[PDB]
């Protein structure tokens, strides 16, 4: 009841933005979907092979994190970018783990 | 410009005349009907806003001479014609046409004109009867146009301007009440005779003190500067001839004792002061207590009877500022100046007032006099603010005797000699103002009809006086205290002192030269207190001692005491007790009048020996009326300000509106609001001055910004106590609540207003409880209450109360809830009571704190005996079954009002339009179309969501249009640009209203869905069907 109040409908409205995450839409407040509340409910999809392409096209660049030496700066397979489309079933789970295995 | 004045026989509608010479110094052949402007010299604080006048050229008028109609001002040419005025030429004759004018007319001629069905016949009648012609004629807001007949009722918003029926509505009003029989302009009526009006040997008339200052430049005759000074008298009618000796003569008659010669003048023709009177400056009336009917006769004498009195032995009155080292020097120096700068007659048994600015103070000035020429300073800089009386006392007359009234002091043959002091009692204010004559710092005029505590204290002092004038000495004393700060404690004592003609000391304790300092000098401080007091009492008239902030020095025991803390405390109590009681025998009839800020904090001993008690409250609405009536008065604005352009209110101001909207504010806040309004209006004035412009004659206060300033006053209050502010939610920003607004007005408006006829019964409906599904405005109603009514808005946000330690309740809920009793009439808002007050029967483990909160909340809330201080508690809940038996219909919180899903047909429209307030839509897509296109079961705030995301897609449309237009720009000019330069070099104003045409509504209807489904509604509809157990 405190959290359902302080930010909304009083001094406290002013300019604060709020960005949540959940495990479930069940165990969360019925005060969803009000303009005075958390409301937009942005979609996160099931990542396909196309999202595999997207993820590998990100993995291939630790972009400008120490521009003088990229993570995996020196690699084979300059041909066959998207080296791991085979992972299409992985759901993208923590591929930093596979990246550390590769390392 | 200076100009000479003359009054014509008057057509009223007939023009004034412009002289050829002014039509050469400001000659303009394109504008032969030169519209002049004149300032009329008058009695009063300053020259009232000048008149624009329509005029005809005349070559016959002597140099700078000008003529205006007499009866246009209600005066007649039988009365003394004033010979001068001031003139201003209107720049390029620039004048606005009036937006509206209203006229009042007698019912006979009103009906005779309204019998004509063709309005143009009345328009020609304006010409045939009144010779009015458009664009030629200028008209003025309230002027009576013929006695018993036509009058202008208002010009608006301007007081003056041009007229044309092509824009001027010419509103007419019927005098059904015949008040035009009384509202006749004629300031003179012919008397039945001049003989038999008394006898020239003896007239008797009430004297009065002239309500204003007057000065040598306004008078018609030409006295000298060095002699003839200071002393003058003013007369009203053919009375000037009943004395046989005209205006400009001396007379000397007095009701008792010695004669007192004075120069008598006719009043200037433009005078507002009541006739059948003889007016005088305070100087004369000061010698003549009561006896207001004065003996009058010719009493003339052949110039000055005595040319010398070779020494004079003057004496000062006792009184507060007349006995201090820091004033002594300025007192003597101003005395020397005053007596040196002019020659005067003086007499034993007479008083001389002296006035000076106490700001001059600890500035000596080294060289201006005695080693320097006689005329020395422009008092324009060497101002005045405070006033003193010197008694003329003995004088050394020659062989001549008895005719002492002519004693005079040659500056070389004579000297003035101090005799230390004398005792005399000042005038009663009821008969005469000093302050309003000298223009000093004001002392607000109470009236005992409507201020109960004033009636109290005035009666106490009145009896203390008169009982000891009779044989019975009274040791009367009183303490004033208040619950709030800043109520006018000192103002009351001062007012009473003047109203009764009683002397006072004015002392404040805060300015004592030491604190409650640890090393004992309570001796030093109480010694200085008595030693400063005593000095005047050996020659005091009946007087009071007023002590400001006794609470600063009468500290009270126990917080953590040093031994010296005990010694100081007891010493102070003892010495003060002795001092006061001793005074009661040291002098009779001399009254201690204290002031304090926390009556709990005054020590018990003093609290016992004190006599009377008076509690002065925050004022009522009935009192507020008179408060505004004072600080919005002409004199009470004009005093503060240099520029010759005066200020006024518009006569439209609703005193009801101020008095209601200013509820709960203290008098000091009312000053703040009015002076802020004055500022904002002057800022508007100088904004107007940026162009050649219009209305230059005077700024007026107006109802809009005077209303606005209340909001700032309330916020500056709130930042002192109760920091939260609230965003505005005006009444129309909600709708579709008709029954609910009904009951809320039946609870917070009608029982609160009109207690003159509402019985104000011995108990009252305590509050309002809103219950139902979320998103039905039940929060919004509270912000609306906070916006529109004058009520303050304290609140706690749900479980803002509960806190870590055991004993939660005193840590919050007690302090806040009593703070609402401590505040002026104010709501407490609650939300989520179903979280704050669990039903006690659902007992909880782990300390059961819910029982502690609920018990303290009920105890502080309910019963409310002797406690109907407007503490409305109002609030919202989700599901009322979880409320405690706190809800059980004792009327402690139980005004249940439901809110729910609207009626299908048009209340959704009322919702959409209300949320469309200050929204914009500008096509044939009427809101009916939207309200029909939306399907039902969408409800409440979900329609605000529908507008919200429609607006979002509308701004998205505008954003992508901007993206296109900026791309097409960057392709052609400004090849390296992005943002700030772009926006600062575009100048859109057609697009910037960014109105949605349509389509955003349709895709909102596609994208939105009801936020609570019927399967969710059923869970609320169950508790709805409980009807809280019915
Ligand atoms: N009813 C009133 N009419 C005119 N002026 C008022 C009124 N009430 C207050 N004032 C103004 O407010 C001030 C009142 O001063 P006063 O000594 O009475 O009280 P205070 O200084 O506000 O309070 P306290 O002595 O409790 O600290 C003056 O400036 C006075 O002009
Ligand atoms: N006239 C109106 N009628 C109904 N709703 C309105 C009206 N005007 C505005 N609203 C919307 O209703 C909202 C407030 O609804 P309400 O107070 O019932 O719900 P809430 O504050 O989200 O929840 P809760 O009442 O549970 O605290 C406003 O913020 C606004 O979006
Ligand atoms: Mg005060
Ligand atoms: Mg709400």
């Amino acid at each position: 009841n405190q959290l359902l109040t302080q930010m909304d409908g009083a001094e406290g409205l002013d300019g604060v933005y709020i960005l949540a995450a959940t495990s479930r839409p069940d165990l969360i407040d019925s005060a969803l979907l009000r303009p005075g509340r958390l409301d937009k409910s942005v979609i996160c999809n099931i990542p396909t092979e196309s999202e595999r392409l997207d993820i590998l096209q990100a993995i291939v660049n630790s972009k400008d994190k120490d521009t003088g030496q990229k993570k995996f700066a020196l690699e084979k397979n300059a041909d066959l970018k998207l080296i791991a489309e085979k992972t299409a079933g992985f759901s993208g789970a923590d591929l930093q783990g596979l990246c550390y295995n590769a390392y | 410009m200076k100009a000479s004045l003359t009054f014509s026989l008057s057509g009223i509608y007939a023009p004034c005349s412009i002289s050829r010479d002014i039509y050469l110094e400001y000659g303009d052949k394109k504008a032969e009907c030169l519209y002049g402007t004149i300032r009329l010299p008058q009695y009063g604080p300053g020259c009232t806003p000048g008149k624009i006048v329509h005029c005809v050229l005349d070559d016959s008028l002597p140099f700078c001479s000008i003529v205006v109609p007499s009866k246009l001002f209600g005066f007649m040419p039988t009365q003394p014609t004033m010979d001068f005025c001031y003139f201003e030429p209107i720049l390029d004759n620039v004048v606005p046409v009036l937006d509206s004018v209203t006229f009042l007319i007698n019912e006979q001629l009103y009906s005779k004109l309204m019998d004509l069905p063709q309005e143009m016949q009345q328009i020609q009648f304006l010409h045939y009867k009144y010779n009015i012609n458009s664009m030629e004629t200028v008209v003025h807001s309230r002027d009576i146009l013929t006695s018993g007949l036509c009058q202008i009722l208002n010009c608006s918003p301007f007081p003056q301007g041009l007229v044309d029926f092509t824009e001027t509505q010419l509103i007419l009003v019927n005098d059904t009440e015949q008040k035009l029989s009384a509202l006749k302009y004629a300031n003179e009526d012919e008397e039945y005779a001049l003989p038999k009006i008394g006898t020239n040997s003896a007239l008797s008339i009430d004297l009065e003190s002239l309500p204003c200052t007057i000065s040598r430049d306004l008078l018609r005759p030409a006295p000298h500067i060095n002699d003839d000074n200071s002393i003058y008298a003013f007369t009203d009618a053919e009375t000037l001839l009943r004395l046989d000796v005209t205006s400009g003569s001396f007379i000397t008659v007095s009701n008792m004792g010695c004669v007192r010669l004075v120069k008598l003048f006719v009043l200037l023709l433009p005078n507002g002061f009541k006739k059948r009177t003889i007016y005088a400056p305070p100087k004369i009336i000061a010698s003549f207590p009561d006896c207001s009917v004065v003996t009058i006769s010719k009493s003339n004498i052949g110039h000055t009877d005595i040319p010398i009195a070779n020494q004079v032995f003057i004496s000062r009155v006792g009184g507060w500022l007349q006995s201090q080292k820091c004033f002594q020097n300025i007192i003597l120096t101003t005395l020397k100046k005053f007596f040196s700068e002019s020659k005067r007659i003086l007499c034993q048994n007479d008083l001389i007032p002296i006035a000076f600015d106490s700001s001059m103070a600890d500035l000596n000035i080294a060289e201006e006099n005695d080693e320097s020429d006689d005329e020395d300073e422009l008092g324009q800089y060497y101002k005045n603010d405070s006033l003193v009386w010197f008694f003329v006392t003995s004088a050394e007359l020659d062989c001549f005797s008895k005719d002492n009234s002519h004693f005079i002091i040659d500056p070389n043959r004579t000297k003035l000699i101090t005799t230390n002091i004398t005792n005399r009692r000042p005038l009663p204010l009821s008969r005469s103002n000093l302050q309003r004559y000298y223009g000093f710092a004001e002392t607000f005029y109470y009236d005992l009809h409507i201020f109960p505590y004033v009636r109290q204290l005035v009666n106490i002092l009145e009896t203390s006086f008169n009982c000891s004038q009779r044989g019975i000495t009274l040791n009367a004393s009183v303490l004033l205290h208040s619950t709030t700060n800043n109520v006018g404690k000192a103002t009351m004592v001062r007012f009473a002192s003047k109203y009764l003609g009683i002397h006072l000391l004015e002392i404040d304790c805060l300015s004592l030269t030491s604190n409650s300092r640890q090393l004992d000098s309570t001796s030093k401080i109480i010694g200085y207190i008595r030693a400063k007091c005593e000095n005047v009492l050996p020659y005091a008239s009946p007087a009071v001692i007023f002590l400001a902030h006794l609470d600063s020095i009468l500290l009270d025991v126990n917080a953590n005491q040093d031994p010296e803390a005990i010694k100081l405390q007891k010493s102070i109590n003892f010495e003060m007790s002795k001092l006061l009681d001793d005074f009661t025998f040291k002098f009779p009839g001399t009254t201690f009048v204290g002031s304090v800020n926390n009556i709990d904090n005054v020590p018990s001993s003093f609290r016992s020996h004190m006599r009377f008690e008076i509690l002065v409250p925050v004022p009522s609405e009935a009192q507020r009326l008179r408060i505004f009536q004072w600080y919005l008065s002409s004199h009470e604005l004009n005093r503060d300000v240099q520029q010759k352009v005066p200020v006024s209110y518009m006569d439209n101001i609703s005193f009801s509106s101020l008095s209601s909207y200013s509820a709960g504010l203290t008098p000091l806040d009312i000053k703040s609001i009015v002076e802020t309004a004055r500022m904002t209006a002057t800022a508007r004035f100088y904004q107007e001055s940026k162009k050649c412009g219009w209305l230059p004659q005077s700024i007026l206060i107006t109802q809009e910004d005077l209303s606005k300033a209340t909001s700032k006053a309330r916020n500056e209050f709130s930042v002192s106590i109760g920091a939260p502010q609230i965003p505005n939610v005006t009444w129309d920003d909600i709708g579709g609540i008709d029954f609910v607004k009904g009951e809320i007005l039946d609870t917070i408006d009608m029982p609160l207003k009109h207690p003159e006829l509402f019985t104000s019964g011995m108990k009252k409906r305590s509050g309002i409880l809103f219950y139902g599904p979320p998103g039905t405005g039940k929060t919004l109603m509270a912000k609306a209450i906070a916006t529109n009514f004058s009520l303050n808005f304290f609140s706690v946000k749900g479980p803002e109360l509960l806190n870590m330690y055991i004993g939660e309740s005193e840590a919050n809920v007690r302090r806040v809830f009593q703070k609402a009793r401590e505040a002026k009439p104010c709501v407490i808002f609650f939300d989520q009571i179903d979280s704050v007050a669990p039903k006690r029967g659902n007992q909880g483990d782990s300390g059961g704190v819910m029982d502690r909160i609920v018990s303290q909340l009920l105890a502080e809330l309910d019963g409310m005996s002797t406690d109907a201080d407007g503490v409305f508690v109002i609030g919202a809940t989700n599901r009322p079954d979880l409320l405690d038996e706190a809800l059980l219909r004792p009327g402690r919180f139980d005004k249940l009002l439901y809110l729910g899903i609207p009626d299908t047909d048009t209340k959704q429209l009322n919702i959409l339009e209300a949320l469309t307030r200050k929204f914009v839509l500008d096509n044939d897509v009427k809101l009916i179309e939207l309200a029909k296109l939306c399907p039902f079961n969408y409800t409440g705030a979900d329609f605000y969501a529908l507008c919200s995301d429609a607006m979002l897609n509308a701004m998205s449309r505008i954003a992508r249009m901007v993206e296109k237009k900026v791309s097409q720009h960057n392709e052609l000019t400004g090849e390296n640009i992005s943002t700030r330069r772009w926006f600062d070099k575009i100048a859109t104003k057609e697009d910037t209203k960014v109105v949605v045409k349509m389509e955003d509504f349709l895709k909102a209807q596609e994208q939105l869905t009801p936020s609570v489904s019927r399967a969710e509604l059923n869970h609320y509809e169950a508790v709805r069907a409980n009807f809280e157990g019915a």
